[PDB]
């Protein structure tokens, strides 16, 4: 009896510098008006191994909304390069902006993310301490993955 | 003023040389696969060795996928198989980075391909002119800059038209792709056309008329979309109106040109 | 309706490298004596994308006209490379001839123009900005878009 769709997600500003925030362009539809309901969060799972080390970057309460179709862009700062450990800071990471309804999380969009160096020099020798500045964060737009889970609405 | 329609009233509908150059390609790629330190390139990368690597590339590629490509006869020149081998080089820059030892040894891998090109040029030139023969008649690639004019700049510039830029997404829309059973969409037009697929107006019609088509079969006559798909194929029309009696000179002489190198 | 048909266009002057000048023949035919005269110009259109960016390159005021056939000749210096958007640089784009009179524009002849590098060098793998001392102009065989503004 599913209420809510995401119809489409679009990665803005890409590639760019490692620091700047995270911009999804969402587009979600709903079937009836809605309460005060529903819940979007960017995660930056930026460590491939264990997810005591990924934070969540910003939280959004849509609601209430009428019945019919939505576009809104979610703004959300970067990974903190601190709480980001060293061999784990050059190469591919996740995103994912899911959605949740009353407690529920019904869809999880993922984004494979590559952050390399810029720079022609420094690229060839990546120097020991990670120099996020010299980063660069290519999202990979081409390829999203996406997984909906079934929920009770 | 005569009466100037959308519709063309120009209907063109009519050793094989692609087996000598298929050929050839072979005998290219041989020399490749013959070469210092060129296997890592031999297959399709390993999955397992390499692990994320598909991950940072799109669109790989490969010797033994070229072996394939040109048995399965892909390439209808020797530029759409150079090309192929651009992306060896391009998608290891972006794994290996550029000026790193590989992607300088893939360089060659190249190197040696088009300084290959440039010893077979009296008879390359000579094949893929009876393989695809409009090849360099200029109809064709007037043509083919109008209609990629009137994408760019009328199509694609309709109010709310981005969601018909871009293909629909599988992974987004799962069912799109049920009822939608022939795709089409304004960047993959501009693929054809680039590639010249259009050579009158009934073909590229017959592409554009499906992004009106598509939208009533899946959004419906009275929804959003549909309306914003009306607009975008109108703009078309009234451009196609304007330039009839142009184009019609031009789908014309595509045809003489194409019955031409026929029987010549 | 009109007071001036153009019978011929002839191009004598291609293939050519960017920066020589064109070489026009018009051959036209006008029914009817003018008390003033023609302004004919040679217009090139920079980037397909906005006519923010073509450019004029020569104008002639063939006059005072009588009737009769009437051939010409028309030079005009290559468009300033400087001026023309680093993308619609390489490839292809339209060349117009027109003609005004009483301060009417009343034809609008536009050509297809390729322009492409020669040594299958630079062509292969095009350089980030375009360099036009090796590009070469070929005027299309095919036909111009004519359109005769209807009011004179």
């Amino acid at each position: 009896m599913a209420k809510v769709q995401v119809n489409n997600v679009v990665v803005l500003d890409n590639p760019s510098p490692f620091y700047n925030p995270f911009q999804f362009e969402i587009t979600f539809e709903c079937i009836e008006d809605l309460s005060e309901d529903l819940e979007w969060k960017i995660i930056y799972v930026g460590s491939a191994e264990s997810e005591e080390y990924d934070q969540v970057l910003d939280s959004v309460l849509v609601g209430p909304v009428p019945a019919g179709r939505h576009m809104f862009v979610f703004q959300a700062d970067a990974p903190n390069p601190g709480l980001i450990p060293d061999a784990d800071a050059v190469g591919v990471t996740v995103v994912l902006i899911t959605c949740t309804y009353r407690g529920q999380e019904f869809i999880r969009v993922g984004y494979y993310v590559n952050n390399e160096y810029t720079e022609t020099e420094l690229r060839e020798n990546p120097p020991v301490k990670p120099d996020f500045s010299k980063l660069q964060r290519n999202i990979l737009a081409s390829n999203p993955r996406v997984t909906r889970f079934h929920i009770n609405w | 003023k005569k009466k100037r329609r959308v519709g063309t009233t120009v209907h063109c509908d009519y050793t094989d040389p692609m087996v000598t150059l298929s050929s050839i390609l072979e005998s290219i790629i041989n020399d490749m696969r013959d070469l210092p330190n060129t296997y890592p390139f031999h297959t399709p990368v390993n999955a397992k060795v390499v692990k994320d690597y598909y991950k940072i590339i799109t669109r790989p590629m490969d010797l033994q996928t070229l072996r394939e490509n040109v048995r399965k006869r892909l390439y209808p020149s020797r530029e759409e198989f150079r090309e192929h081998l651009e992306l060896i080089v391009k998608n290891s820059a972006t794994y290996n980075g550029p000026k790193h030892s590989l992607t300088q040894i893939s360089q060659s891998m190249l190197d040696l391909c088009d300084e290959k090109l440039k010893e077979k040029e009296d008879k390359l030139a000579r094949l893929e002119k009876a393989i695809n023969p409009l090849l360099d008649d200029d109809d064709q690639v007037a043509f083919s800059f109008i209609l990629d004019n009137i994408v760019t700049q009328k199509m694609m510039a309709v109010p709310d038209s981005w969601p018909f830029h871009h293909p629909v997404n599988k992974k987004f829309v799962p069912d799109y792709y049920k009822v939608i059973v022939n795709p089409m969409d304004l960047e993959t037009i501009r693929k054809n056309i680039s590639k010249h697929k259009y050579q009158s107006r009934e073909s590229f019609l017959d592409d554009v008329n499906l992004i009106l088509a598509n939208s009533v079969k899946y959004n419906g006559p009275e929804s959003q979309y549909t309306k914003t798909a009306q607009e975008i194929v109108n703009v078309c029309y009234q451009t196609l109106t304007e330039y009839d009696e142009h184009l019609t000179q031009l789908e014309k002489d595509i045809c003489t040109a194409k019955e031409a190198a026929l029987e010549e």
